[PDB]
C-alpha cells in the first residue's frame, strides 16, 4: 500500500504566468502519460481554467498530482510585500511546526489547515503573509467578522 | 614606554585576559624572545560561560547605541533581571556600555 | 557497569564513613525546633505543598527523634508574619508536639522571616537549661532574605557565649550568613550548613539529624547525675495523677515521693528528678560502642564459606557480596550486613567467636 503510494511528485507542475496557467511538467517523459488520457482541452499548453479544478480530479486518478510550491522569490515579476511583525508577538511551538509545514523547502506549499478555536489562527495567517511577502487577499462569507480580521 | 625598554633588559610583562598576544608587540614596537599563554589544569570546572542570544521569549539582544532605547528588548532585560533577583543568593553584577544608558534605562525601570 | 558503579558509590559513601569512631556524643540533650511559615513554602514546586512535606516529614522527625532520644526534650517554635510564635516547648511529651503540628497543618502558612528574633526567644527558652543538658537548634529556612530588628552579630557573640552547636538546612542553595553561623556556632566546622536536593536526600537529611553530635573536650561537662527510676505499680482503682490531675487505673510511683505520672520518660514534678527506664539509657550504647564496617572479600580469593553465615543464603560469584565482620572473621552477605549495620547491635558471628 505504501509502494502504491508512489507518486510523480515534482512532475506535473502549472504555472500562472501572470493570470494564464501554463501545466509545465519537469520533463518530456510526463507527456505520454499525459496524453493517454484525453479530457483535457517543460511543455505547456492550453487548458480551460476553470476546467483545471475538474483536471486536477482526473490526475488524482490518473496518479500524476500536480504540486502548488510558489517559488515567489524566483518569481521577480509579481511585485512584493516586506511586511513584518513586532518582537512582542510570541509564536507557539505548534504554530511554528505549521510554519514549517509548508516551509519544508521554502516554496510555499498550497494546502489546508484546521485549528481549534480561538488559537490565535488570524494571527499564524499574518505570520505566513508576513513570511510570504507578496500582493495577498483574506476572504469569509460575513462582514462584522472581516472589518474585525481587518482590525 | 620606549625609555622603559631601552633603559631596562629584563622588561617582563604579565595579565590576566590578555588574548591573543600579537597585536601587542604591534601597538608598541617591541618583541618578546619568548611568549605563550597558561590556561588552569582545573579538576573540575566551577566557573559557567555561556552566551545569551536570546531571552525566554526567543527575542535577539543587543545593546546597540541606536535600538538601546528599543522598550519591548528592554522588557525582555528585565525579565531576566525578574529571574536573577529572584534566585540570587549572595552578589550579582550587571555591566553596559554606557553610563548614561544606565541612568535612562534604570530611570524608565523606577518609572 | 552498573555493578562496577554501584561498588565505586559503596566506595565513595565507605571513605565518607571511614571515619568510624567512639566518640562521647550529646546524650543529655535539649532541642529547639525552628519552622517557617512564610510565603516562600507555598510555592508549588514541591508537590503537595513545600508546607505539605515539611509537615509530614517534620511528625516523622518528633517520632524519630523521641524514639532514638527520649531521654531528651525538643521545642517548635514557629516563624510566621514579621514576628516568631511558639507553640510547643521542650517536653517529653511527643503528643503536644504532633498536636501543634498538626494544627500548622490545618492552618495556611504566609509570611516573612525575622531570624534575629526566633535566635532571641530561642536565647531564652534555652536560658534556665541545665550544662549537662545540650543545647541544640535545628534550622529551615525555604527563603534568601531576612529582615531583623537589630543586628545579628552580637546575638552571634551571645549565642556562641551560651554554648549552642546548631544545623541548619536551606531550601534553595548556599547562603554565607548560614554558613558563617554554623562556622561560628559549631567551632569552625561548616558541615552543620547543609542544603538538599530532593526529597530522598531531604528524608536522609532527616535521618542523619535524628542522631547525636559528637562533644569536644575544650567545652567538657564532666559530672555526674542523680537519677532514680519509677516503680510501675498496677493499681486497682481510678487514681488521680500528680500532673493533670485524673482517675487512672494504674501507673508509677516516685521513688522518693511515691507520687505517680502518666508517662515516660518524664522528670518529676514534685520531686523533681529525671524519672526514666533501662529502655530509654539502653537505646544509645550502640552510639557509645558503634559498629564498624565489614570486610567485602574480593571474588579472587578461596573463601571459608560460599553461603551467608548469618541469614544461610549461597554467596553469588561477578562480585563478591561476603562481608566480613573485622571482629568475627566471618563473611556475611550484603542484605545481613546492611541490616545489621541499621537495626541490630551485636554480631553473631562474633557471638560464635570465643574470646
Ligand atoms: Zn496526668
Ligand atoms: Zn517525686
Ligand atoms: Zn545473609
Ligand atoms: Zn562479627
Amino acid at each position: 500500500f505504501i509502494k502504491g503510494a508512489t507518486i510523480s511528485y515534482g512532475k506535473v507542475k502549472l504555472v500562472i504566468k501572470h493570470n494564464r496557467y501554463f501545466v509545465e511538467t519537469t520533463q518530456a517523459d510526463i507527456l505520454q502519460m499525459l496524453l493517454n488520457d484525453s479530457v483535457i482541452g517543460v511543455h505547456s499548453f492550453e487548458i480551460a481554467n476553470e476546467s483545471v479544478e475538474v483536471v486536477k480530479k482526473r490526475c488524482q486518478e490518473i496518479d500524476y498530482p500536480v504540486l502548488e510550491e510558489y517559488d515567489f522569490r524566483n518569481d521577480h515579476r509579481n511585485p512584493d510585500l516586506d511586511i513584518d511583525l513586532k518582537p512582542s508577538t510570541q509564536i507557539r511551538p505548534y504554530q511554528e511546526k505549521s510554519l514549517s509545514k509548508m516551509f519544508g523547502n521554502g516554496r510555499a506549499r498550497s494546502g489546508i489547515i484546521v485549528l481549534p478555536c480561538g488559537a490565535g489562527k488570524t494571527l499564524v495567517g499574518i505570520t505566513a503573509a508576513c513570511t510570504i511577502k507578496k500582493s495577498v487577499i483574506v476572504l469569509c462569507t460575513s462582514s462584522v467578522s472581516v472589518m474585525q480580521w481587518r482590525q | 614606554i620606549k625609555p622603559v625598554f631601552e633603559r631596562f633588559s629584563s622588561v617582563i610583562i604579565t595579565s590576566g585576559t590578555i588574548s591573543p598576544l600579537d597585536m601587542y608587540p604591534r601597538m608598541l614596537n617591541f618583541k618578546t624572545v619568548l611568549q605563550k599563554s597558561y590556561a588552569m589544569t582545573l579538576a573540575k570546572k566551577s566557573f559557567l560561560p555561556m552566551i545569551i542570544t536570546k531571552g525566554s521569549d526567543q527575542v535577539a539582544i543587543s545593546s546597540r547605541f541606536e535600538i538601546r532605547n528599543d522598550p519591548s528588548i528592554v522588557r525582555n532585560y528585565g525579565s531576566m533581571l525578574v529571574e536573577f533577583a529572584k534566585i540570587t543568593p549572595d552578589g550579582m553584577v550587571v555591566f553596559f556600555p554606557s553610563y548614561l544608558y544606565m541612568e535612562s534605562i534604570v530611570s524608565m525601570w523606577q518609572t | 557497569a552498573s555493578l562496577v558503579a554501584s561498588i565505586v558509590e559503596a566506595r565513595k559513601k565507605r571513605t565518607a564513613k571511614k571515619n568510624i569512631t567512639p566518640y562521647q556524643r550529646g546524650i543529655i540533650r535539649s532541642l529547639i525546633l525552628t519552622l517557617d511559615c512564610s510565603e516562600a513554602m507555598l510555592e508549588k514546586d514541591l508537590r503537595p505543598n513545600r508546607h505539605a512535606m515539611i509537615i509530614q516529614y517534620a511528625i516523622d522527625f518528633v517520632h524519630e527523634f523521641f524514639d532514638q532520644n527520649p531521654i531528651s526534650q525538643m521545642g517548635i517554635i514557629i516563624m510566621r508574619n514579621g514576628l516568631a510564635q511558639l507553640v510547643s516547648q521542650v517536653s517529653g511529651n511527643p503528643q503536644d508536639h504532633i498536636d501543634a503540628l498538626k494544627s500548622i497543618r490545618k492552618q495556611e502558612p504566609k509570611g516573612n522571616p525575622s531570624l534575629q528574633n526566633a535566635l532571641e526567644m530561642a536565647r531564652g527558652l534555652l536560658l534556665p537549661v541545665p550544662a549537662h543538658c545540650t543545647r541544640e537548634v535545628l534550622i529551615v529556612f525555604g527563603s534568601l532574605s531576612t529582615t531583623d530588628p537589630g543586628d545579628i552579630h552580637q546575638t552571634i557573640d551571645s549565642l556562641v557565649s551560651e554554648k549552642i552547636r546548631v544545623k541548619v538546612l536551606g531550601l534553595s542553595a548556599q547562603v554565607a550568613i548560614c554558613k558563617e553561623l554554623c562556622k561560628a556556632t559549631n567551632y569552625g566546622d561548616e558541615s552543620f550548613y547543609k542544603i538538599l536536593l530532593d526529597e530522598t536526600h531531604l528524608k536522609e537529611l532527616f535521618n542523619e539529624a535524628v542522631t547525636p553530635l559528637p562533644v569536644n573536650k575544650i567545652n567538657k561537662g564532666f559530672t555526674l547525675v542523680k537519677m532514680g527510676f519509677p516503680t510501675r505499680i498496677f493499681e486497682d482503682t481510678p487514681t488521680f495523677c500528680s500532673c493533670h490531675s485524673k482517675l487512672v487505673y494504674g501507673g508509677y510511683f516516685c521513688p522518693n515521693c511515691h507520687s505517680k505520672v502518666c508517662s515516660l520518660p518524664t522528670v518529676c514534678p514534685c520531686c523533681d528528678l529525671m524519672l526514666i527506664l533501662s529502655t530509654h539509657l539502653a537505646r544509645s550504647y550502640h552510639h557509645l560502642m558503634p559498629l564498624k564496617t565489614f570486610a567485602e572479600v574480593p571474588t579472587t580469593e578461596k573463601f571459608r564459606s560460599e553461603d551467608c553465615f548469618s541469614c544461610q543464603s549461597r554467596f553469588p560469584i561477578l562480585t563478591s557480596s561476603r562481608y566480613r565482620c573485622e571482629d568475627c572473621k566471618q563473611e556475611f552477605c550484603v542484605d545481613c550486613d546492611v541490616f545489621i549495620h541499621e537495626i541490630l547491635h551485636n554480631c553473631p558471628g562474633c557471638e560464635s567467636k570465643p574470646v
